[PDB]
């Protein structure tokens, strides 16, 4: 016997008007599925005295902030906590309800502070409250939760074998001053991405996609690490194609292409497909497709690997993504699939459900807005048994092929570069002199030390 | 084998260019998307009596890959470019990104529709004189659409089958 909903509204019985569940079942659980509810029925629920639910929870505490705000979330939470009583009957309410309900709002509690700490760093007061709470909390079942809290708060406050040798070409240790896209390794160009791309990808967190933050005014505040990440992908795409078309000399401008493939074919080697498409890009870029003579010269083997990489995105990024559900980390994925299935999921779908007249939050959006940040999450666990180079790092972190010009200031100049050194027919194909006072053949992508 | 048009959806982000394709596809009275399945891109439909199959290209939210465009662009036979009547921004890019699918397809002559998005009840501050003007400059139609009520979705990507058969 609970009491009333006059007194703990979490008592309010389940009806079409309150909570409603999918056809289905937490497949590993046998749980079942909430499709949407009032937020009194999803904070019931995320506390429920029958079970646990550690899915639940997850996907609530990571995509909660666009029905409810975290000061109206921890005012849910202590209401919950707060149970009043409605013997045989009071013995067995404290245990089989109040015991298990204020154990479970702790288990939020952790949560919240363990992987959702943002929240708390970005509202100090919410800290404050948290922590007023915990403080009144008693009892001898509670207080190995509550030190376990304190000590994350506290926390939080604060803040393999051996990977193969390091490929040197032309370039040599220490200096910095003549690396360049022909003089550095083919495979350390793409080692020394692969680290700089597989970090990038790690530090970006679900705080800036859920709720596609990144698309909205304030996404330089919200989104900075997923920027970094992009603009660092659009920066080496770029660099690829300056590289080519400043390249003017066709038989120097054919050692550049076929380079950048073998950079790409490394590329393919560690998993890196972000590097995979900034390669595929800069290929298909409007200034570099054209290159026809360029691209008759490379050889067939390296035209065959670029055909297969290009194939990866073509049919809505098909092969890509069944060859990437394939392999197993470590691994750089492409992240623009996630922004635009985020994005969509979140605008192609209602906030809200009506049901009998009553607004209920719709939750099955969210959970399959959480089912994609898990999915990039799987991915930013494992590294790379790679030793990185500081030298070639602070080289491609530093890269500027724009330079102080604008995107379409510096992007018709890549075009007009493109027509000078390969002319529209039927103008004749100028001749142009070398650039290049060191050889152009290349080392190979197969390493030169066992 | 029936026709098959792949289209490209082109425009400024942050301004809900996602609607235009979402709505056409979903069948109203289903607001349920999921855009990990094919069906949710690939759309029969009969345009003048003649049967066909859509497949749309929206890159919605990867405005930042820049450098993406030329690739996504070249997909396409014909192209929807999007803005928003509230967000003059958007309206004013329309300029170039014409002129990269022009300069992506090699063609002065590119099957292309300019769509007016009505994304929310913010107000309008592209009126449509401005934009009927910009797309009879261009030689193309101008379409508004209705995010909210499907209002002009159909007629935008229909006008866009009929310019790419007369093309
Ligand atoms: O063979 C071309 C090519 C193929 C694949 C990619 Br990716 C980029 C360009 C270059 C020469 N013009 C035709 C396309």
């Amino acid at each position: 016997r609970l009491p009333s909903a006059d007194v703990y509204r979490f008592a309010e019985p389940d009806s079409e008007e309150n909570i409603i569940f999918e056809e289905n079942m937490q497949p590993k659980a046998g749980i079942p599925i909430i499709k949407a509810g009032t937020v009194i029925k999803l904070i019931e629920r995320l506390t429920y005295h029958m079970y646990a639910d550690p899915n639940f929870v997850r996907t609530f505490l990571t995509t909660y902030r666009s029905f409810c705000k975290p000061q109206e979330l921890l005012s849910l939470i202590i209401e919950r906590f707060e149970i009043p009583e409605p013997s045989a009957e009071l013995k067995r309410f404290r245990k089989e309800y109040i015991q298990p309900v204020q154990l479970r709002v702790l288990n939020v509690c952790r949560h919240w502070v363990e992987h959702h700490f943002y929240d708390f760093e970005r509202d100090a007061y919410l800290l404050q409250r948290m922590e007023e709470f915990i403080g009144t909390v008693r009892g001898k079942a509670m207080k190995k939760w509550v030190e376990s809290i304190t000590k994350i708060i506290q926390r939080k406050k604060i803040a393999q074998s051996s990977p193969p040798t390091v490929e040197w070409h032309i370039s040599r240790p220490g200096h910095i001053e003549t690396f360049d896209l022909l003089t550095l390794h083919p495979i350390e160009i793409a080692r020394q991405l692969t680290l700089l791309e597989s970090d990038l990808y790690r530090a970006v967190q679900p705080s800036e996609l859920v709720g596609s933050v990144w698309t909205k005014e304030d996404k330089e505040i919200n989104s900075p690490n997923l920027l970094k990440m992009i603009r660092h992908t659009t920066n080496l795409t770029l660099w690829f194609e300056k590289c080519i078309v400043e390249t003017e000399n066709l038989e120097e401008r054919v050692a550049v292409v076929s380079r950048i493939i073998e950079i790409l074919q490394v590329f393919q080697e560690l998993n890196n497909f972000n590097g995979v498409l900034e390669v595929v890009s800069a290929m298909n870029s409007s200034p570099v497709y054209r290159l026809d003579h360029t691209f008759e010269q490379i050889p067939s083997r390296q035209k065959k690997i670029l055909e297969e990489a290009h194939e990866l995105s073509e049919d809505h990024y098909k092969k890509y993504l069944a060859k990437l559900r394939s392999i197993n980390p470590p691994c750089v994925p492409f992240f623009g699939i996630y922004l635009t299935n985020i994005l969509k999921t979140e605008e192609g779908n209602p906030e809200v459900l009506k049901r009998h007249g009553k607004e209920l939050i719709n939750f099955s959006k969210r959970r399959k807005v959480a089912e994609i940040t898990g999915e990039i999450q799987q991915y930013q666990n494992q590294p790379y048994c790679l030793r990185v180079e500081s030298d070639i790092k602070r080289f491609f972190e530093n890269l500027n092929p724009m330079g102080n010009s604008m995107e379409k200031e510096f992007t018709d100049y890549l075009f007009n570069k493109s027509l000078e050194i390969e002319p529209r027919n039927p103008k004749p194909l100028p001749r142009f002199p070398k650039k290049y006072s060191y050889p152009l053949k290349s080392p190979g992508v197969r390493p030169s030390n066992p | 084998h029936m026709t098959e048009y792949k289209l490209v959806v082109v425009g400024a982000g942050g301004v809900g260019k996602s609607a235009l394709t979402i709505q056409l596809i979903q069948n109203h009275f289903v607001d349920e998307y999921d855009p990990t399945i094919e069906d949710s891109y690939r759309k029969q439909v009969v345009i003048d009596g003649e049967t066909c199959l859509l497949d749309i290209l929206d890159t919605a939210g990867q405005e930042e890959y820049s450098a993406m465009r030329d690739q996504y662009m070249r997909t396409g036979e014909g192209f929807l470019c999007v803005f928003a009547i509230n967000n003059t921004k958007s309206f004013e890019d329309i300029h170039q990104y014409r002129e990269q699918i022009k300069r992506v397809k090699d063609s002065d002559d590119v099957p292309m529709v300019l769509v007016g998005n009505k994304c929310d009840l913010a107000a309008r501050t592209v009126e449509s004189r401005q934009a009927q003007d910009l797309a009879r400059s261009y030689g193309i139609p101008y379409i508004e659409t209705s995010a909210k009520t499907r209002q002009g979705v159909e007629d935008a990507f229909y006008t866009l089958v009929r310019e790419i058969r007369q093309h």
